[PDB]
């Protein structure tokens, strides 16, 4: 089915079962250690300090990565959490942001650092703009985080949760301590004003 | 006479393939380039705008939803983005046989073979598929439910 | 059966010399020449709504399936058109409505309800148009169509209809059954003529760019 070729085929009438590679794709456990994977990271972070230029350009070209996986894992998390496969169901879609952004309140931190963050605050002067903050981020926590350019891996990988989603969406991260837990982050996150406005049709 | 179509978001066809029953031995002759995008095309406008809503509690899975005057459509929409269209039914009678469960288990069914190929890292959004291999199952997991 | 056929006949003529003889154009009202009516600034269908009353009373005392329709018509355009425009909050519709209780589609008290409901009815008089197997506008005696009317008369109804979805939202709105309700076309549609194909893909097309369906 090529983009040059047609949509041409053959008829039903016979029965090619020649398949090589499809497989389980189930919630398996093999849990490997947060050193392996924070090495990962860092010689990530130290091959994008050393391509990039100055703040912005690497704050994107960190941001790209969420981009990449952020739709891979919205659509198995989604197919795991709200459904071999013998399939009972498939349940509700993207309602409104206030599900969407439950949604990864619920269960994409718990699939992914085996806890919750601890808000999901509505804003209080605006609407457009919405705020995420976890307390103690766990594949950033050894990075001096006195510059916040270092945890936009996970601004990223919530925008490709929602560029999926239908809201286009600026997403931010700030660093604010405004407890005793220590270096907690803010995901303030904002819209754009037309599918705020699709919202804004009839809330 | 039945007619697959995956078509992505900025209206690109990811897959889209024809097959036909030998009891026909051939499919929609000098009918079968109406029935094709345009057809499909204001099929993606009527599930652009039956989607977003609530109402016209499965809201994947939407069954019969249009009706040109030679046959009817179906749908179904997912939350990857993508819209599958299967386009069936002889040419000579106006079909009428949604058969609304069996085909709700290709919709599900056909979807982790997108699934698979969706995590295949190398494979990009906006690109279509020449598996070899993921084409020559389906039309066997169509041997499945006809 | 007869005077079914001669009631029938001068009915219509009569139903739609008044209408088009009657508030044709108003706002200077040249009151010479009064003969055929009284064509002043306060003559907007009077006498043309008790005529089409009377009309839609003797066809549906005549009992026809083809013609009967456009009493319908005359009713549903004069409750259109001198009851909306040119009104004044007269709306003299008593045995208009008398007549949707007698053959089809009463019980409505709106503007944009009791038009698509007697709309619905004609359709329905024009569906119960079988088989006429004659000539009545004999423009065309042997080559002729039922087909070549009733898209006339449904796209009457698009055109009638299809507006009051605004293009502004939330101001005017009911469902988005337009084009569920528009996809009524099971109708060959192989050149009659040209020009009828060239206004119905016009306003089909129009329609739903109004919409915001543009596939």
């Amino acid at each position: 089915v090529g983009p040059k070729q047609a949509i041409t085929s053959e008829a039903s009438t016979t029965y090619y079962i020649s398949r090589i590679y499809s497989e389980s794709l189930l919630f398996k456990r093999q849990e490997a250690s947060l050193s392996a994977m924070a090495f990962l990271f860092q010689e990530m972070i130290s091959q994008l300090h050393r391509t990039c230029k100055t703040a912005g350009d690497f704050e994107t070209k960190l941001s790209d990565y969420g981009h990449n996986i952020g739709i891979r894992l919205l659509e198995l998390l989604n197919f795991r959490a709200s459904s071999s496969n013998y399939i009972t169901k498939m349940r509700r879609r993207d309602l409104k942001i206030l599900d969407i952004l439950q949604f990864i309140h619920g269960t994409l931190w718990s699939y992914l650092f085996n806890h919750v963050s601890d808000d999901l605050v509505k804003s209080s002067e605006r609407d457009n703009e919405y705020m995420i903050v976890d307390n103690f981020p766990t594949l950033t926590q050894f990075i001096p985080g006195e510059n916040v350019s270092c945890e936009y891996f996970v601004c990223g990988i919530i925008k490709g949760f929602l560029f999926n989603a239908g809201f286009p969406c600026g997403v931010t991260a700030h660093r604010m301590p405004q407890g005793g837990h220590s270096q907690r982050t803010v995901y303030l996150i904002q819209f754009d004003r037309q599918v705020l406005d699709r919202e804004g049709l009839r809330f | 006479p039945q007619y697959f179509a995956i078509i992505g978001k900025k209206d690109n066809p990811v897959y889209e393939i024809e097959f036909t029953n030998a009891e026909n031995p051939q499919g929609f002759p000098q009918d079968l380039k109406e029935l094709n995008p345009f057809i499909l095309h204001a099929s993606l406008d009527i599930v652009e705008d039956l989607q977003w809503q609530i109402n016209p509690t499965d809201n994947c899975y939407l069954g019969k939803v249009d009706h040109f005057y030679g046959l009817a459509i179906t749908a179904y929409i997912s939350y990857s983005g993508m819209k599958f269209v299967m386009i069936h039914g002889n040419s000579a009678n106006s079909s009428v046989v949604i058969d609304d469960n069996n085909m709700r288990s290709f919709y599900q069914e056909v979807h982790e073979l997108y699934v698979k190929t969706l995590m295949n890292p190398f494979y990009k959004i906006t690109d279509p598929i020449r598996s070899p291999a993921f084409d020559s199952r389906v039309r066997t997991l169509a041997r499945k439910h006809l | 059966r007869s005077q079914q056929k001669s009631l029938g006949r001068q009915m219509k003529i009569l139903g739609n010399f008044q209408l088009l003889a009657g508030r044709y154009v108003d706002a200077l009202n040249s009151f010479v020449d009064a003969i055929t009516t009284l064509y002043k600034v306060r003559d907007y269908l009077w006498l043309g709504s008790a005529l089409d009353g009377i009309s839609i009373c003797f066809l549906l005392l005549s009992y026809r399936n083809s013609i009967s329709i456009a009493a319908m018509q005359s009713p549903r355009n004069s409750i259109m058109s001198l009851s909306a425009p040119a009104l004044n909050i007269d709306v003299e519709n008593i045995n208009l409505p008398l007549l949707i209780k007698c053959i089809s589609d009463k019980v409505l008290y709106y503007y944009d309800l009791s038009l698509m409901h007697n709309s619905e009815y004609a359709p329905q008089v024009v569906y119960c148009e079988f088989l006429l197997k004659t000539l009545t506008f004999m423009t065309s005696c042997y080559k002729s169509s039922e087909f070549s009317k009733d898209v006339l008369d449904n796209i009457v109804k698009n055109q009638h209809r299809a507006l009051s979805d605004i293009p502004n939202s939330p101001m005017f709105p009911r469902f988005e059954v337009y084009f569920y309700s528009n996809k009524l076309f099971e109708l060959q549609l192989k050149e009659m003529q040209v020009e009828a194909q060239i206004k119905i893909y016009s306003t089909m097309a129009e329609v739903y760019r109004l919409l915001g369906y543009k596939r």
